[PDB]
């Protein structure tokens, strides 16, 4: 029909990749042995009998995460060739994962990754997951994009990745692998959403009332909001939305692509029985700073072109009214040259609960993806405590050793300051 | 035997087209099966003019779907009518919509182009007689407005007689469905002011408002919004499916409400309407249709007539009513507001008499009007054009396809040009 | 009383025969056993041109079979209709079938020719009347192409009045089943071109390329792509076997279609097909019939007409119909499409009418054309032929065989000036 | 009806020739007594009764790999006199298997041979198996094909042949035996085919799942190809090729004739779960340079002729599909001067499994053949070989001693050099 493939690269790339396959199963109506006690086309594929696979490729270069998947109860459901293990991870080492040990096995993933686009007569796009501070996943993620730029091209590839948190890190050499991925990322990706684990772990616990999270709670989360990414693309609905519109209206200049995301209602299971939850007030919800699900203020810089996703029991009349009212808003801020700064999409299927879940069983529910300047205040801290570490040169030796030739880390400080410019170029007024 | 060929462009149009062939099917009576099971013999005198006949006693559309996706199709054929349409007529493609004129015009407009004009050469020179081509397309979009405009040079090209009226949708200024709005319109309108003989603005502010105030509808879905600009296409049309005291067809229309080439975007709006609710307590005469058709909140088009003047106005009548009736209504309300028509024009109002209303109605009316209030429309649109172009960097989208920078300045130009155009008559 | 002679030859010929007599024998309703039990007393008039009668009411159809090998008639002697075969008309080699068109032709192509001649004098001096003889053979094979050639010059040198009508399946034209394949076919083409009155090209592709358009077939087999060619033989011989309103045989066809000897290389196509789906809708009748066999994706041969430019062409119609109508349409299609005729030859378009179609068909066409297309065709292998004359070496296999250098560059030299002569006469 | 005669002389055509009538009794459905519980005359013959038995021949200089087919299960089912064993093996030695003891026993087994074509009144070729490395498989197997030149002329004489590995060996005097025979094949073969143990090994790893084959393994891979080879001339099929038609499609010169071989799909069981295997997959994958049982690059070298052998379900529309997609390829390289290079055969019958076996019951399934000069890499490294040894003699005195003349040691070294000369001037372009 028309089909979408999804890379997962790194930990974080599995465990979100779990968090998925188990609502895109649990929504369908796909078991976990692959048959049936439809926009099946999509995500799976047919084998005949009644047994289904995902399309899907999940790679580490280490053997603890993907092993999990291979002793799991979603054994039988995944391809064996799908999962690819390395041998030794990258030690969170940009260098380490990039030339000596990435190129050991890039070729082999890009093959399984190309014998999946064979079956997918009407591919649309892809999907890749990375984690920003990790070692296989800024050094290996760059050298899988850089690749897929040139195999396939007018292709869009779309990202969805941890950006650093603002003071919560777990990696010393976290700056480092950022900057020099940033760079990588900038030239080659279509559009790639931002998403980082302290915010996440604030709505956890505000909206959501949770007292202590863990990574597999996020990880439900950030499921949710893939899967209203592609309920237009699935299940009917009276605006559809497909991945090659996102692509234009999110993204106003060359490198200015990357959005930010946020998702309403989130309310516990008890809280949503006293409340209506209309369109008005979902709409409400989303625009206010602690919902959103990046730890940067709107109110510090401006807002571009947006886009807005309604599930379930919608009526496209109340969009147009809640979305007036998100116009009166003093406290939201536009660019003269952007008056219009709204796309709207509607689908019929509601949310799908999870088992064991955090959400409510609400009847409709809204997602939400815009581009902002205040992404440039998360840009200015990555870039100051870059220089820190790079003045005393603390942690140079390690990467040199491993193949990287030092005037990379100049050239990716270098482009990381003209897109700090390019930010503050389009944030400017005439 | 005057026949109309049906296209259909886009996700707006096919949405549209599904909800107008269950007003047209059932009018002539038609199962959705395909089979007439109609209840008077006038039905078949002259159905021919939207359909034809299969040998095994069904009745097919003369209808051609277009998209570049199939996921707006495969809808329409899991519809409520979607068997009634000929299985070769869905022409689309395997490339998602872009929503970028660009795209769709020179990428693959070009592919669809060659195989969908073949496909409309099936059903124009199959039947006796061809007057005109009738289009459903958006113009905020990417599919609809850069392709339909890319099939309607190729129809003047091939058939310069026929009339090429056009329905278009036009994005809405309060809350716009897409950023790149103001791109896409733009360019369309180069394409569409030179090339089609009429074309009828529909605004979905009004169908909100005008559902809103009047049928009371708490929610309404796009399924009422697409039944009110129903009857707009199938009320023109009727005066060739059905006798009157009076016809005027559309050949009778273009002429009479086109007073200049580039002049001729027009309002439209029908009546009568009420909540259905209190429609017991509405007399149901011809002045009190009247009233209803030149108030300024029945206009499907957001641009306020009293902002600017009338240059011509036709309203067409449904129902066995009073000839006198109607002729005494047309004196009175061009003489009780001389204020906003021409005076170097006299008699700005044409009328038209149809002898079967539609069903759900006895008496039933239909305005299309002409007037300089579309400079508000063009307005909205130039003004965020400059705020856009400015910021050359959504050009970025469309000049990797192919388009050249200048293009757009020539769009405006020429955009420009109908603006001063419209405000120059208005002397 | 026209007695056709039939003869098949290598493993296409023989698999297309096979589906070919359960056409005929359906046709005139011959039971399997070999006797009559059908419907129609018309079927009885002039069975005699394809039949030969046996003791106890059995007929027996004159039909003569060729190979090199017993597998594939083997596979015969199991099918449904094989018992209707005559036991001794099985002729035979005990050699591999090569590949090869020298082994072929020389090697045991003498030591058959003279059993199998033999065997066509059995049936060709058995009957009153003998008007052709019919052959069906592959031209990038080695037995079929080698063989073929070979008794289809015994043929003419005994019975020159005779018509020597052949069907011929072409080496494809973008993907092929033989490296080998410009050796054989450029080596049968001048033999081909001398000797025979009518030849029609048939491509595989176009079998595809059909059966995937309209047909929707997901797996059409070579069932289905024999049954496809066999309407196209069935349909020519159907005017000697059924009276109609206007009788055209094949002295009737070659007089017509061909303007000098040597251009004589027929492109056939058949209508109506459609969509088992899609067959409701249709409104099947003469126009119907005209639009489909002059549509360029129906033509069972690829070589696009409309590179091309007509000289003559031939359409024949079965059923009970109306004779305005036929001959209206062929004049219709002439005019509106001058661009695709010579104009040193007006009415360049034949037509003929049969009385009884098919079954389950009311109405059937068959289409047969001559265009300066094939140059296309001869283009194709011309340019491959050179690649591999440049290589000597595959010539050493045909060595082994007797086969000298002279022999390729005479086949050259004329096949490229039958390129040449379809270039002149464009002009 | 039709005949083909089969001869194995070695080890390995002994221990081949076992797996190959092992398939083909499963395959025909005979009993290993040579009962019933068609295609049985073009390889079996009948004594009346209900007793059948193979057109077989089984020689070897030494009985201990005889005398196990003697002693075996399958001893009812082979005639005595087909199974030739000698009484001291040629120690890898050409000279003692060709000159000395090569022609003690010669001309009984060429009496054996010529007895078996008197049944075969449609005897159309011959299939010959060798080992290159051992003395039997080149001394013998020389002498025999110069006789069988003589003796039949103008008969198909196909050759199945264990090609020495790039780096896997077994034999010091390896590369002695195998120049010396490359002179006898090269000018008295129709045609001979080459594989390796080293690429064997490979697949039999990765596509089948086997930690740790074994020869037995090895030889049912080899008996596959060869059935579906035959199985043309055996069972009904849309597109029949004989023996003549492999000989004038697949060879563009007397010399060049050598080809390389491949099969799919090679697949386990559970892998087999999840892939639809498609007309278009199985030839996708018979392209992919780790699918090749000669362990060459073809990237190396250029395609000139190719064949391709399907069973089974598969139907001609989806074949040309397939093949115009492989055409679309440009990382696979033709000589212009040969645009088609392709004849297609499909066949209704199926692969045959065999118990206790290693390929999965495959619906449909496709057989590769092809002529290359990524063969001229295999013959340059074993000429850089011999060149090692000769330069300071390292083993001349065995094969002096055992009647062979020291001129032909030069003499082989050039016949190798024309040949590979042969390669280079086809690989020429104009
Ligand atoms: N939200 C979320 N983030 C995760 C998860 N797992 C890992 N991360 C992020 O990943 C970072 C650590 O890097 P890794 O997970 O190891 O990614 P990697 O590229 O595989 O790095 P290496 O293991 O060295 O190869 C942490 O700081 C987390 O922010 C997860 O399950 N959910
Ligand atoms: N693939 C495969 N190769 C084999 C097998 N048996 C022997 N070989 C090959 O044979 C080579 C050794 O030579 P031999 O098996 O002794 O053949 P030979 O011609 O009889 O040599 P001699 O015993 O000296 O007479 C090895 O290098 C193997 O490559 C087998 O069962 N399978
Ligand atoms: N009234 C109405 N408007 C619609 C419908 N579907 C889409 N639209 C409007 O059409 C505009 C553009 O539609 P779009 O999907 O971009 O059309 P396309 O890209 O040309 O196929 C949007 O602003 C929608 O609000 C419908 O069913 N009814
Ligand atoms: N349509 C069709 N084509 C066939 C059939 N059998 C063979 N062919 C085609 O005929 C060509 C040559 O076939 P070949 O076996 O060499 O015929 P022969 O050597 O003359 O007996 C090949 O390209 C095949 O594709 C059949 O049954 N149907
Ligand atoms: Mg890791
Ligand atoms: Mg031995």
């Amino acid at each position: 029909m028309r089909e979408v493939i999804s890379i997962h690269v790194g930990q974080a790339g599995v465990q979100i990749g779990n968090g998925c396959w188990e609502l895109y199963c649990l929504e369908h109506g796909i078991q976990p042995d692959g048959q049936l006690p439809d926009a099946f086309n999509t995500f799976f594929s047919e084998t005949g009998a009644g047994k289904h696979v995902p399309r899907a490729v999940f790679v580490d270069l280490e053997p603890t995460v993907v092993d999990e998947v291979r002793t799991g109860t979603y054994r039988q459901l995944f391809h064996p060739e799908q999962l690819i293990s390395g041998k030794e991870d990258a030690a969170n080492n940009y260098a380490r994962g990039h030339y000596t040990v990435g190129k050991e096995i890039i070729d082999l993933t890009l093959d399984r990754i190309r014998k999946l686009a064979d079956q997918c007569t009407g591919l649309q796009g892809f999907l890749i997951f990375h984690s920003f501070g990790g070692g296989t996943g800024a050094g290996f993620g760059s050298l899988l994009l850089e690749r897929l730029s040139v195999d396939y091209g007018k292709k869009s590839k779309l990202e969805f990745t941890v950006y650093p948190s603002p003071q919560v890190s777990t990696a010393i050499v976290e700056p480092y692998n950022s900057i020099l991925a940033t760079h990588s990322m900038i030239d080659h990706s279509d559009c790639a959403f931002m998403v980082d684990n302290e915010a996440l772990y604030d709505l956890c616990r505000r909206a959501l009332d949770i007292e202590r999270p863990t990574y597999t709670n996020l990880n439900r989360l950030i499921g949710q909001v893939v899967s209203s990414l592609t309920a237009s693309l699935r299940f009917d609905g009276a605006l559809n939305v497909d991945f090659t519109e996102f692509q234009t209206n999110l993204v106003p200049y060359a490198r200015i692509h990357f959005p930010i995301c946020s998702y309403a209602p989130v309310i516990s299971a008890e809280k949503a029985y006293h409340e209506q939850l209309s369109v008005a007030e979902i709409t409400n919800s989303l625009f206010e700073p602690a919902n959103m699900m990046v730890k940067c203020d709107p109110r510090h810089g401006k807002y571009m072109a947006c886009t807005l996703l309604y599930r379930g029991d919608v009526v496209p009349k109340d969009v147009s009214a809640a979305v007036a009212t998100i116009k009166t808003k003093r406290t939201i801020q536009f660019v003269d040259w952007c008056p219009t700064g709204f796309k709207m999409g509607i689908n019929y299927q509601p949310p799908t609960v999870v088992p064991g879940g955090d959400l409510a069983k609400v009847q409709r529910a809204v997602c939400m993806l815009a581009n902002t300047t205040a992404i440039a205040e998360a840009w200015s801290r990555l870039d100051h405590k870059f220089d820190l570490m790079y003045a005393k040169r603390a942690f140079v030796h390690w990467y040199v050793g491993e193949g990287m030739e030092e005037a990379e880390f100049p050239e990716a400080r270098e482009d990381l300051a003209l897109l700090e410019k390019d930010y503050d170029e389009v944030a400017a007024e005439s | 035997v005057r026949e109309i060929v049906h296209i259909q462009a886009g996700q707006c149009g096919n949405q549209i087209g599904a909800k107008f062939w269950e007003v047209i099917s059932d009018e002539h009576g038609i199962d959705p099966t395909g089979s007439y099971h109609g209840d008077s013999d006038l039905q078949l005198e002259r159905i021919n003019v939207y359909y034809n006949e299969a040998t095994g006693g069904k009745y097919v559309p003369r209808a051609i779907l277009v998209d570049l996706e199939p996921g707006t199709m495969d809808s329409v054929r899991a519809g409520q009518f979607g068997q009634l349409f000929r299985p070769d007529n869905f022409v689309f493609g395997q490339s998602g919509a872009g929503n970028n004129w660009a795209k769709g015009y020179y990428t693959e407009g070009q592919e669809l182009c060659e195989s969908i004009l073949d496909v409309i050469r099936k059903e124009a020179e199959s039947c006796d007689c061809l007057q005109g081509f009738q289009l459903v397309h958006s113009l905020g979009g990417g599919t609809g407005a850069g392709l339909g405009t890319l099939l309607l040079n190729k129809l003047r090209e091939e058939y310069p007689d026929r009339i090429l009226s056009t329905y278009s949708i036009v994005p809405s200024p309060k809350v716009s469905d897409t950023v790149v709005e103001p791109y896409n319109c733009t360019l369309s309108v180069h394409q569409l002011v030179e090339s089609a003989d009429e074309v009828f603005c529909i605004d979905n502010e009004a169908l909100y408002d005008i559902c809103f105030r009047t049928l009371k509808l708490t929610t309404p879905t796009y399924g009422d919004l697409n039944h009110l600009v129903s009857m707009v296409m199938s009320g023109t049309t009727c005066a060739l499916r059905f006798p009157g005291q009076l016809n005027s067809d559309l050949r009778k229309l273009a002429v009479n409400l086109v007073p200049f080439p580039r002049l001729h975007f027009f309002i439209v709006g029908f009546a009568p309407l009420t909540s259905r609710g209190s429609q017991q307590y509405r007399a149901l005469t011809v002045p009190e249709l009247t009233s209803q058709l030149f108030d300024n909140k029945n206009m499907m088009a957001a641009c306020d007539p009293r902002r600017g003047v009338y240059l011509t106005a036709s309203a067409h009548f449904r129902g066995r009513m009073s000839s006198k009736e109607v002729d005494e209504q047309m004196l009175n309300i061009q003489a009780r507001n001389t204020s906003y028509f021409v005076e170097w024009i006299p008699s700005n109002v044409k009328s038209a008499i149809c002898d079967i209303p539609p069903r759900g109605l006895k008496m039933a009316a239909t305005f299309i009007g002409n007037t300089t209030a579309f400079r508000e429309l063009f307005t909205r649109v130039d003004s965020q054009f400059q705020k856009m172009y400015a910021r050359r960097a959504f050009i970025h989208w469309y000049v990797n396809e192919g388009l050249e920078t200048v293009e757009f300045d020539e769009a405006r130009s020429n955009m420009t040009d109908l603006i001063q155009e419209y405000e120059m008559y208005e002397t």
